[PDB]
Order: C-alpha cells, then sequence, then structure tokens
C-alpha cells in the first residue's frame, strides 16, 4: 500500500512512487486464483541474485489475495529500445549491451542459475546506457544430478537446436544460445536471426544458415527425444552476409555461441575473455 | 532410494512434532505420496516428482520450518504441504504445477503466507544445496540418520 500506481505497463507490471520515500519502483502483481509457482520461484532465485547487470527485487508483498513483487524500475526493455532507435547501434552499444548481457549472465552461472528465457523482451535497459537481465520466472537452480529437467522452456526464436530437438536435460550451454541469438539481433537491424514459424520451421532457418549438424560434429544428437535428419543445407558461415555491423573477431564470437551442439558452445567466462572485448 | 527416505523423513516428523504420539512416519509420507499421485492427473506431471534428492531437498525445508510445538496432525499437514508445494515449484521438472492437491488448509491467506516465511527464511539454503555438493551430502546424510 505504500505505493502509488502510476502509468500500467503473469499478471500486470506497474510503474510507481514509495510515496513515502519517493523512489520509482515496478510492481508486478501475479494473481493467487500454476503461476503462483512459478512466482515463487522468481522471487526465491532473486533473493540470490544481486548483481547490477541482473534486476533487483525490493521487497514483496502479499495483499488482497495478489502477490505484488515489487522490483527496481527500468525505462524500457531492450526490444522496444529496438524500437526506439531504428535499423542500427553504434558498433559500441552493441559491444556494451552484450558485455553486460555476458556478465549478468555470467554471474548466474556461477550462482547456479539457469534463465531459460532470453530474449531481448526480458532484457532491461536505462537511459544510463546499463543493461539487466530480468523475468526469472523461467529460471531454475541446477546443481542436484536431476533426471531431467523439462523442454518447454526459451521462447521459440531463442531455443537453441538441441531443445528443439526435444532435448530435456541441458546446462549453462542453454542460455548461451539465446545469448548468441540477442547478440545477432544486437548487431544488425535488432530483427530477429531465426524467426521460425514453429519448431520444423525453426531448425530450418538455423541449419540453413549455420549447415546442418553431422553425427561427427554432434554424435548424440540423434538419440535425442525429437530428432529429425534435416537436409544437409550448405554452411552459409560467411555470416557476414547476416550480420556487418561486426568486426571480424566479433563474428568469431557470434559463431562460438551459435554452435549446434550445445558442448560446443563458449561459456559466459570465455566470452568475456574473449578478444571482441578490448 | 525413495521410499526409504520417506520413511526418514516420517521419523523425523514425529520426533518434531512430539506433541501428537498418535503419530506413525508412515501418514507423513502417505500425504506426501497422495498429492504426487494425483498430481498425475496427467499433462500435469509425466514423471513423479518424489525422488531421493526431492525428499532430502524436502526436509531441508522440514527441518528449520516444522515448529515443534505444532498443535494436531492437520497443522502438520498443512506446513508439510507447503514445504512440498515450494520444493515443486523450486525442484519442480515441470515450469509449474497447480494448487489443488497442496491446500488442505481452510484460509487461504494462511497457506500463501507461509509460502512467503519459508521463502524468506529458506531462499539461501535451497539455491546452496543446489550449488554446494557437500551440502547437499549433509542434508543427506542428516536425513539418512534420522532413522
Amino acid at each position: 500500500q505504500k505505493y502509488e500506481k502510476l502509468e500500467k505497463i503473469y499478471g500486470t507490471v506497474f510503474k510507481a512512487k514509495n510515496r513515502e520515500t519517493h523512489e520509482i519502483v515496478a510492481l508486478k502483481r501475479v494473481r493467487l486464483d500454476g503461476v503462483p509457482s512459478s512466482a515463487l520461484r522468481e522471487i526465491c532465485l532473486l533473493k540470490e541474485l544481486k548483481h547490477k547487470n541482473i534486476v533487483r527485487l525490493h521487497d514483496v508483498l502479499h495483499s488482497d489475495k495478489k502477490l505484488t513483487l515489487v522490483f527496481e524500475f527500468c525505462d524500457q526493455d531492450l526490444k522496444k529500445y529496438f524500437d526506439s532507435c531504428n535499423g542500427d547501434l553504434d558498433p559500441e552499444i552493441v559491444k556494451s549491451f552484450l558485455f553486460q548481457l555476458l556478465k549478468g549472465l555470467g554471474f548466474c552461472h556461477s550462482r547456479n542459475v539457469l534463465h531459460r528465457d532470453l530474449k531481448p523482451q526480458n532484457l532491461l535497459i536505462n537511459r544510463n546506457g546499463e543493461l539487466k537481465l530480468a523475468d526469472f520466472g523461467l529460471a531454475r537452480a541446477f546443481g542436484i544430478p536431476v533426471r531431467c529437467y523439462s523442454a518447454e522452456v526459451v521462447t521459440l526464436w531463442y531455443r537453441p537446436p538441441d531443445v528443439l530437438f526435444g532435448a530435456k536435460l541441458y546446462s549453462t550451454s542453454i542460455d548461451m544460445w539465446s545469448a548468441g541469438c540477442i547478440f545477432a539481433e544486437l548487431a544488425n537491424a535488432a530483427r530477429p536471426l531465426f524467426p521460425g514459424n514453429d519448431v520444423d520451421d525453426q531448425l530450418k532457418r538455423i541449419f540453413r544458415l549455420l549447415g546442418t549438424p553431422t553425427e561427427e560434429q554432434w554424435p548424440s544428437m540423434t538419440k535425442l527425444p525429437d530428432y529429425k535428419p534435416y537436409p544437409m543445407y550448405p554452411a552459409t558461415t560467411s555470416l557476414v552476409n547476416v550480420v556487418p555491423k561486426l568486426n571480424a573477431t566479433g563474428r568469431d564470437l557470434l559463431q562460438n555461441l551459435l554452435k549446434c551442439n550445445p558442448v560446443q558452445r563458449i561459456s559466459a567466462e570465455e566470452a568475456l575473455q574473449h578478444p571482441y572485448f578490448s | 532410494s525413495t521410499s526409504e527416505l520417506l520413511r526418514c523423513l516420517g521419523e523425523f516428523l514425529c520426533r518434531r512434532c512430539y506433541r501428537l504420539k498418535h503419530l506413525s512416519p508412515t501418514d507423513p509420507v502417505l500425504w506426501l505420496r497422495s498429492v504426487d499421485r494425483s498430481l498425475l492427473l496427467q499433462g500435469w506431471q509425466d514423471q513423479g516428482f518424489i525422488t531421493p534428492a526431492n525428499v532430502v531437498f524436502l526436509y531441508m525445508l522440514c527441518r528449520d520450518v516444522i515448529s515443534s510445538e505444532v498443535g494436531s496432525d492437520h497443522e502438520l499437514q498443512a506446513v508439510l504441504l507447503t514445504c512440498l508445494y515450494l520444493s515443486y515449484s523450486y525442484m519442480g521438472n515441470e515450469i509449474s504445477y497447480p494448487l489443488k492437491p497442496f491446500l488442505v488448509e481452510s484460509c487461504k491467506e494462511a497457506f500463501w503466507d507461509r509460502c512467503l516465511s519459508v521463502i524468506n527464511l529458506m531462499s539461501s539454503k535451497m539455491l546452496q544445496i543446489n550449488a554446494d555438493p557437500h551440502y547437499f551430502t549433509q542434508v543427506f546424510s542428516d536425513l539418512k540418520n534420522e532413522s
């Protein structure tokens, strides 16, 4: 109640002033009548993920049979940012954004958390130029030898091929692929790099550009629940075609992030220690 | 194996709620077995949740949550189910679960209250037992010797 709702941006999001301390936050408000369990997980994880590049969770209120997560406030999501400016970002912004994402993401992995929902809309950006990871609704902790997780993670266009192939078990490499996609988006007209209409289509666009995986490069792929032998499309690996506002060094990183075989994906640490960053 | 750790859980739950010398380690287990059973109202979960690791994760919450002065099993089953609910939420293989089989309490307002109380007191341990194998072993061990 110590809040003042304003323009209205799980449940619905609101901007607000603490009214008492005058600070502006963002309220989520979750209806308590699976959504709740997802919300309680986000809260649990966030409480243990404090980093300038990870959205902060100030409080959590239980009122009127609703849970209101009092979050810090960010000017806009990266998706809207892409609309703010248009078709282009100074190659320097591209670097900054990837850096902070890679840093905020590298942190989650170190604290044993998979975000599993990395897409432009879940990346917050302040006018001050800083970027923060948000919406951990799909996140989860990992460490305990689990039989498997779930394959219903990550929006279609950022879903890595292994998961598309029905893989139920995955590692931190899963957020790395999404990161690569976001990078591609970052360094171009800001349009998604692989916008399929369904799983089958998603796979095609990916292999059509990266080249279809061969059992040699990705041995365990055929053993996946929903694996399908797609035509061996050439490897248009001359990514330059698909990402011009990016040097040759940068393209090298984008290539290590977009490896179809999960195991071949660079980690956040490595990514950050990559030449592209100086 | 599941079962075995379960009895230990029950065992423990009786040594904790001493105020109810009418309780058997089998009841608490029957309660845990029930929801995880009906939850198989498919489309909810293709695989059973209760596993060694998960029972342990669960014993972890109960450990620091179940008051020793619990008055009436109904109160136990409620808090125990709140714990179970969180375990599902946090360790669940699905990206989510229903609240039907967990809310046995009347005052819905209180169920969600515990959910917040527990989350605020156990959030760190919930993540640690996952990120710190040695910590997993200590809880696993403690649980094993609660028999």
